[PDB]
RNA sequence: GUUAAUUCCGAUAACGAACGAGACUCUGGCAUGCUAACUAGUUACGCGACCCCGGUCGGCGUAACUUCUUAGAGGGACAAGUGGCGUUCAGCCACCCGAGAUUGAGCAAUAACAGGUCUGUGAUGCCCUUAGAUGUCCGGGGCUGCACGCGCGCUACACUGACUGGCUCAGCGUGUGCCUACCCUACGCCGGCAGGCGCGGGUAACCCGUUGAACCCCAUUCGUGAUGGGGAUCGGGGAUUGCAAUUAUUCCCCAUGAACGAGGAAUUCCCAGUAAGUGCGGGUCAUAAGCUUGCGUUGAUUAAGUCCCUGCCCUUUGUACACA
């Protein structure tokens, strides 16, 4: 019946990231509440679980388009880094951010590397997200 | 949660400097020199605080138990990269410098690159830019 | 130049005035709220998402910055 | 069997005229045949100052050169395609050939 | 049974739009996800408005997938708003009576005239000596 | 020069044109450089017919 | 609703002008209607063809100004949307009625000028296009440094040129401009 | 070829080739009365053609 | 003094050292009867209404 | 500033004097003649030049000519 | 009179022409018409995976087709039609049909300037130098030096803002070198990072790359405070380039947190995808964009006029000027 693209994304956002946080076994690095997450930012996160929020969020570009790897994470997640008195200009994500991300995702078994590069993802986690969607649509209704 | 309660600290005088309570402890205790909006929220976060508190909400006793985290930082798990004063010319260790050691550490270098003759030197002693800055048409306020 | 002081947490008569006042106002936005009781706009904000959350408020738009709030119905 | 004839030169009509001649070429002799496949064009693009001094007004030239990409596929071994191929190619022309 | 189809484009900026159309539900979605959830949602019933200017009706009968690419934000659903528009007339061209066609292509020509024509508004080129197209630089007498 | 110029011109247009075009300039028995022109018949100097009408040296 | 439109959430009909001199400029009314006053364009092309162009669609292009808020309609859309529930909360009607009344206002029906300055009637496309523009002004002046924004700014602005409360920004230089007009004539 | 140039390259140096090869002739030749060169590349060998008014030279 | 409204009858020309005030002859809705010239500040299309403060004001117009 | 030049009125008059029979009111049908009898190069000039021929057309249908 | 135009009409001892303008060339826009495409795709079909018959998939493979994609020959717009103004002329304005009813540039005459360039050159005169070199090479410094003035610019003075998450949309391009020793990079691991180590792809519509760019957008956190605005000076540490970074080459991490509260006299640029905001390629490049040249995203206010100022041209007039 639904799908994963069928609904507001902007709140999908939030249940990929609870049903993670319900899980509770993504293999957290020890400086997930120390770090600042790439270089075009300054300031940590405001929320505590931006590890749960980014795993998930991740991997729901790894059903849009798989044989993407931390190149294209360090891609998709990049942003304007303001260079102070210089004009501003475009700059990456951190890799390991997106690294343990992957090494995460790949370790319970939401996604899996794949030829043609980067990660594909499992038709478990391919279950999955879509039977998070389903949970959102019924919220909807 | 919503009135003023009994113990609302509008003043405080952590590491002998002052600080509002009218403001937000994270961006209050950037208010001290050495410690900005980054370190303190990795100080703020070793200790378990909900950081939605203004300086004047948080009782008697965290407010020390904040102090530690600077004055041991390798106590508390944080990184050897993270500081600001890190490896020392003399005894070569990872520390964090607060509001009065600062300015201290500032007479420490600067008075040894004067007293080397270093070409680093000679500049601070005259007031001039160091980093190789052009001055020719830039830096009219600070002389006449 | 001018030097306002608004409150950072409320005192027992701008609480008191918060459960008076705030209701029957037709306009309700942190803003005006923040000018009338001389209170941060953050807590402007979140004190009075405690008045949805017990209900003595009606939303229209919700927004990252302006959510407009209104009166109870009257009749 | 499967050959590529790709010529190249910066001479629109010229090409034109070749490949339209490589084609009938083609025809003439029962091959099969693919379009001519037209590559997106490079227009190389170089913008220098007019003067050779420094001092005037800053204008500056817009220098293009377009080179162009056309290919043909056909299905012969080689007796056939060389010839025809090798006939007939006015000088900015470039052919290559391919077996792949 | 046949095969009904039309395939049409429509551009804005740089945008193109592929509009796709067969008869079935009133499955109405740009590039695999629905309508009423494209970015942004400041404008969404401008996107609504060739369904709001002809009524669940029409679009009933035709199952219509967008393919969208280039272009940016407005670009995109700018492209996509007059795609649908000239999919349903081009649709009712062959496979209705051209007689009903004409009621419904003037609405959208009394309504606003680029909901099925195209702009050929594009960026004009930026000279030498000037920040942008027609502006120049600044200028210093003495 | 003035000679040269004429005996060139002259059978730069007996030889079949719609008109030529002859300049010299420069420093010549003196130190003041003048340049004379010399000029007769047709001659188009805009568009894109300046590609392949003249031919210039 | 197919034929009948609705003006986002609002009625676009039972709105009378009050003006004779700019009803073919004011523009709101059975094919002026739109769902969101942001469009393609087009309307700056020839010389009075920027007078078959709505309202809304006129103060979303005018009031985004200051070189930060060029390029920025969708921006400034979501601030009239915002808006036009605050004009709804504080007066109670359809909130058109408010900016028409506005206009009639705030526009000043004849201005001084030179051909030392004497006086000339203005033109009605230059009386709403001032009118816009004067209501630009002070939505703009009362925002900057101030935790009261623009969706109260341009709302009180409006409501108080609605009846001419002589606290409005454009309503007190329309006060000026007119008076020095006759003063200089 | 084995090193494998670019073909914007190629058609960069082949021009670069025809201007060279037309500069040193205007030096070489120039009592000879030179007027011009093209340089008809084929596989296998590069026929090159000068244009002169004077040939026995 | 009565605030009252005209239309334009023609477009005649623009006035104004910087050319500026488009002079347009102009006569009322209530009296049609008499039409008088008067300087007008912005585009003035034909075939409009518009608002005159007075009928008093005239000026030489060449 | 569209006005057309002496380039297009001197051959748009020699057309129109040598071929008053074969032209007619109507620019479409006198545009694809003046192609067949004379040799213009640029289509662009051939659709100005017919179209001053049009305009032509309707003066010598109101009266005299020049 | 008219036009962007010595552009035309029209008066008329002038008529007929040439150069400039225009015409031309390139580009932008539309054509469900032609030719086509395994390095461009689309629709169907056969599988795969998931969801409660159908939906989704840049997940795979192949029967048509060129709509989207590329680029060729063609076509298409001419003030063409209508209605006003006008010698009813040249033309102007509005409307109809329309993808367009003024797309943008290139090229650009007669001549002049003692405008600039001998430091672009094996273009060159003459002069100076020429073995203790003003040739050439190597080392070090300098071209950056700072009481001050001026110009081109970049960042801000915040709440239409900032911060932190998430959604998500490009086009111009460029990419392994005669000398030449120096490329764009995928992906997997180490590291918060700069980067490192491995295997790969690409001499290119193939690989980077579906070029997942910002601004914007959706939700947070702050509250008119020099505040988390602003990011200069400076302290310490770690990488990369190179033979070498000190006068910090550039980047990364932390801290320090200056003036700056919308700028006087004056002055620059500009009228449609235009200004402006916003970012990305290219040049220079071992290192590399506060520059420049292009590109794309968002996208308006105002006006359809005049000689007021500033310039420039033309007619009349004076000249003892004519290297003017
Ligand atoms: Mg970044
Ligand atoms: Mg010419
Ligand atoms: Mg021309
Ligand atoms: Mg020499
Ligand atoms: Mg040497
Ligand atoms: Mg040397
Ligand atoms: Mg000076
Ligand atoms: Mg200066
Ligand atoms: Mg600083
Ligand atoms: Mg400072
Ligand atoms: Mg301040
Ligand atoms: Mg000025
Ligand atoms: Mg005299």
């Amino acid at each position: 019946g639904v799908t994963v693209k069928d609904v507001n994304q902007q709140e999908f956002v939030r249940a990929l990231a609870a049903f993670l946080k319900k899980s509770g076994k993504l293999k957290v690095p020890e400086w997930v509440d120390t770090v600042k997450l790439a270089k075009h930012k300054e300031l940590a996160p405001y929320d505590e679980n931006w590890f749960y929020t980014r795993a998930a969020s991740t991997a729901r570009h790894l059903y849009l388009r798989g044989g993407a790897g931390v190149g294209s994470m360090t891609k998709i997640y990049g942003g304007r880094q303001r260079n102070g008195v210089m004009p501003s200009h475009f700059s990456r994500g951190s890799k390991s951010v997106a690294r343990r991300v992957l090494q995460a995702l790949e370790g319970l078994k939401m996604v899996e590397k794949d030829q043609d590069g980067g990660r594909k993802l499992t038709p478990q986690g391919q279950r999955d997200l879509d039977r998070i969607a389903g949970q959102v649509a019924a919220a909807k209704k | 949660s919503l009135v003023i309660p009994e113990k609302f600290q509008h003043i405080l005088r952590v590491l002998n400097t002052n600080i509002d309570g009218r403001r937000k402890i994270a961006f209050a205790i950037t208010a001290i020199k050495g410690v900005g909006r980054r370190y303190a929220h990795v100080v703020l976060r070793k200790a378990d605080i909900d950081l939605t508190k203004r300086a004047g909400e948080l009782t008697e006793d965290e407010v020390e138990r904040v102090i530690t985290i600077m004055q041991n930082p390798r106590q508390y798990k944080i990184p050897d990269w993270f500081l600001n004063r890190q490896k020392d010319v003399k005894d070569g260790k990872y520390s964090q410098v607060l509001a009065n050691g600062l300015d201290n550490k500032l007479r420490e270098d600067l008075e040894r690159l004067k007293k080397i003759r270093a070409h680093r030197g000679l500049r601070h002693f005259w007031g001039l830019r160091v980093r190789g800055q052009h001055t020719k048409t830039t830096g009219r306020r600070g002389r006449t | 130049r001018d030097k306002l002081n608004n409150l950072v947490l409320f005192d027992k008569a701008t609480y008191d005035k918060l459960c008076k006042e705030v209701p029957n106002y037709k306009l309700i936005t942190p803003a005006v709220v923040s000018e009338r009781l001389k209170i941060r706009g953050s807590l402007a904000r979140a004190a009075l998402q405690e008045l949805l959350s017990k209900g003595l408020i009606k939303l229209v738009s919700k927004h990252r910055a302006q959510v407009i709030y209104t009166r109870n119905t009257k009749g | 069997h499967r050959i590529r004839i790709t010529l190249t030169s910066r001479n629109v009509k010229s090409l034109e005229k070749v490949c339209a001649d490589l084609i009938r070429g083609a025809k003439e002799k029962n091959l099969k045949v693919k379009g001519p496949v037209r590559m997106p064009t490079k227009t190389l693009r170089i913008t220098t100052r007019k003067t050779p001094c420094g001092e005037g007004s800053k204008t500056w030239d817009r220098f293009q050169m377009r080179i162009h990409k056309r290919l043909i596929d056909l299905h012969s071994p080689s007796e056939i395609v060389k010839q025809i191929t090798s006939i007939s190619i006015e000088p900015g022309v470039e052919v290559e050939v391919t077996i792949a | 049974g046949p095969l009904q189809s039309v395939q049409v484009f429509g551009r804005k900026k740089t945008a193109t739009a592929v509009a796709h159309c067969k008869r079935g539900n009133g499955l109405i979605k740009v590039n695999g996800r629905p309508l009423e959830m494209i970015e942004p949602r400041t404008l969404q019933y401008k996107l609504l408005e060739p369904v709001l200017l002809l009524g669940k009706e029409r679009f009933a009968g035709v199952d219509i997938r967008v393919r969208v690419k280039g272009g940016g934000h407005v670009a995109q659903i700018y492209a996509i708003r007059q795609s649908i528009s000239k999919a349903l007339v081009a649709y009712y061209q062959k496979y209705v009576d051209e007689a009903s066609k004409k009621e419904i292509k003037d609405i959208l020509i009394q309504y606003d005239r680029t909901l099925l024509v195209a702009d050929p508004r594009r960026c004009e080129s930026k000279k030498f000596g000037g920040p942008g197209a027609r502006a120049r630089y600044q200028k210093s007498y003495r | 020069v003035r000679r040269a110029c004429y005996g060139v011109l002259r059978f730069i247009m007996e030889s079949g044109a719609k008109g030529c075009e002859v300049v010299v300039s420069g420093k010549l028995r003196g130190q003041r450089a003048k340049s004379m022109k010399f000029v007769d018949g047709l001659m188009i100097h805009s568009g894109d017919p300046v590609n392949y009408y003249v031919d210039t040296a | 609703t197919p034929d009948i439109k609705l003006f986002g959430k609002w009625s676009t009909d039972d709105v009378q002008i009050n003006d004779i001199s700019l009803q073919d400029y004011i523009a709101v009314k059975e094919k002026y209607a739109k769902y969101l006053p942001h469009s393609a364009g087009r309307y700056a092309a020839k010389r009075f063809r920027k007078a078959q162009c709505p309202i809304v669609e006129r103060l979303t292009n005018s009031m985004m100004m200051h070189g930060r808020n060029n390029g920025k309609k969708l921006m400034t859309v979501r601030i009239v949307k915002h808006a036009f529930e605050i004009i709804h909360l504080l007066t109670g009607e359809n909130p058109l009625q408010v900016l028409v009344n506005a206009i009639i206002n705030s526009g000043p029906r004849e201005d001084s000028t030179r051909i030392r300055r004497q006086a000339v009637d203005v033109s009605p496309l230059r009386r709403v296009n001032q009118a816009i523009w004067l209501l630009c002004t002070g939505a703009r002046e009362a925002a900057f440094r101030n935790i009261k924004t623009i969706a109260e700014c341009l709302a009180d602005e409006l409501i108080n040129a609605a009846k001419g409360s002589s606290n409005s920004y454009a309503i007190k230089k329309k006060d000026e401009l007119e008076r020095v007009a006759k003063s200089n004539r | 070829m084995a090193v494998q140039i670019s073909k914007k390259r190629k058609f960069v140096a082949d021009g670069i080739f025809k201007a060279e090869l037309n500069e040193f002739l205007t030096r070489e030749l120039a009592e000879d009365g030179y007027s011009g060169v093209e340089v008809r590349v084929t596989p296998t060998r590069t026929e090159i053609i000068i244009l002169a008014t004077r040939t026995q030279n | 003094q009565p605030i009252k409204l005209a239309r334009v009858t023609k477009v005649l020309g623009r006035t104004g050292s910087q050319g500026q005030c488009t002079q347009v002859r102009v006569e009322f809705m209530d009296d049609t009867s008499r039409s008088i010239i008067r300087n007008v500040k912005g585009p003035v299309r034909e075939g409009d209404v518009l608002t005159l403060l007075e009928s008093e004001r005239e000026a030489r117009r060449l | 500033g569209r006005v057309r030049t002496k380039t297009v009125k001197k051959a748009a008059r020699v057309i129109i004097e040598k071929y008053y029979t074969r032209l007619g009111n109507d620019f479409h049908t006198n545009k694809r003649v003046c192609e067949e009898i004379a040799i213009i190069p640029s289509k662009k000039l051939r659709n100005k030049i017919a179209g001053y021929v049009t305009h032509l057309m309707k003066r010598i249908q109101r009266g005299p000519v020049r």
